[PDB]
């Protein structure tokens, strides 16, 4: 149905590693839209196009408040196109750059929206969603809005410093990956920084695989409660969304 | 609409019931292309083959002669799909 005639193409919102993201409206209506463009020769070169492919068609029947909507795809001689919802508030990390830290207020409502999110995907079969501030935008109420594609997005890698114990010795894992992670955007959110963070890989997978952390002083018990939940070495003690959702930390400082 | 793939589709040789056709490729390795061709008056049914996307040339046979015929070229990509389609008329 939609194909490259149907939209203006404005102003570059960002440019990705396999090229920009432009502001679109559709012709008729002018409702406005995101054109992303990943160049084919690119995406060969970097072994990726089939995985855009496949992710294209798992992304497009995801249906959320709190994940980016893909609505559909094309391609040209030299081009893939994706046509995105627009998220006009950027990404999460320049939020975060901007405040240094977020308050609990604002830390618990994000988290809200994300285990919102990521029990859908569960409910569809999907984990593992990507995550961490880089590749979260925010919609025009301050939402969050997950993109995934994260191979797709314009930075070191912020990959490891999210990945549970089990994923970095590459052993078989399940949707407690989602719950390690939300504990790790938790305490990034709290403090402005993750809290596996090292100067080496080895380093950083000693503390991964050690789950070996601390908290600033100004962390409060409830904060350190919940995130101290989610980040268990064993999968399957991590508690369910549903436990998130109703953690007394959350129901206390989410607007939502 | 603004776009097609092949482009500068052409006959460049004829006989009396045949019809030598060729184009440019992409960059992009195509897998095949999509040969359509029937009398341009609408009537008579559209025959269709394929040729590999490693050629740029066709022969077109088995034409009635002096007749108008619509000849249209799509490439096909792997993972995307089809292309929009590029269309040329000939007279035997
Ligand atoms: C590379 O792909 C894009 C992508 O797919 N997308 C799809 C999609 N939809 N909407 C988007 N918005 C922006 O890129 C953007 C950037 C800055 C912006 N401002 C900067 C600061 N604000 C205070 C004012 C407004 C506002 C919007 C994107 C990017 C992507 C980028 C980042 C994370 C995930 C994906």
């Amino acid at each position: 149905q939609w194909a490259l005639e149907d939209f203006e193409i404005g102003r570059p919102l960002g440019k990705g590693k396999f090229g920009n993201v432009y502001l679109a409206r559709e012709k008729q209506s002018k409702f406005i839209l995101a054109l992303k463009v990943l160049f084919k020769a690119q995406l060969e070169k970097a072994g990726v196009e089939h995985q855009l492919r496949r992710e294209v068609e798992i992304q497009s029947h995801l249906r959320h408040p709190n994940i980016l909507r893909l609505y559909g795809y094309f391609h040209d001689a030299t081009r893939v196109y994706l046509i995105l919802e627009y998220a006009p508030l950027g990404t999460v990390y320049r939020e975060l750059q901007k405040l240094s830290k977020f308050d609990e207020q604002r830390t618990a409502t994000y988290i809200t929206e994300l285990a919102n999110a990521l029990s859908y995907c569960h409910s569809k079969r999907v984990i593992h969603r990507d995550i961490k501030p880089e590749n979260l935008l925010l919609g025009s109420a301050g939402e969050l809005k997950i993109a995934d594609f994260g191979w797709s997005v314009h930075a070191l890698c912020g990959t490891l410093d999210y990945l549970p114990p089990e994923m970095i010795e590459g052993r078989m894992h399940d949707e407690k990956v989602d719950l390690w992670s939300l504990g790790v955007l938790c305490y990034e959110f709290l403090v402005g920084k993750p809290p596996f963070e090292a100067n080496t890989y080895q380093e950083t997978y000693k503390r991964i695989s050690r789950v070996e952390f601390t908290f600033p002083d100004f962390v409060t018990e409830g904060a350190r409660d919940l995130i101290s939940r989610l980040l268990k070495h064993n999968p399957s003690q991590r508690p369910m969304l549903r436990e998130v959702l109703e953690h007394p930390w959350i129901t206390a400082n989410s607007s939502k | 609409s603004v776009s097609s793939v092949p482009t500068k589709l052409e006959v460049v040789a004829a006989t009396p019931t045949s019809l030598l056709i060729s184009w440019d490729a992409p960059a992009v390795t195509v897998v095949h292309y999509v040969i359509t061709y029937g009398e341009t008056g609408g009537n008579s049914p559209v025959q269709e083959f394929t040729v590999p996307g490693s050629k740029s040339t066709a022969t077109i046979s088995g034409l009635k002669p002096g007749v108008d015929y619509t000849i249209t070229v799509y490439a096909i990509d792997f993972y995307w799909g089809s292309y929009s389609p590029i269309s040329i008329n000939y007279r035997t």
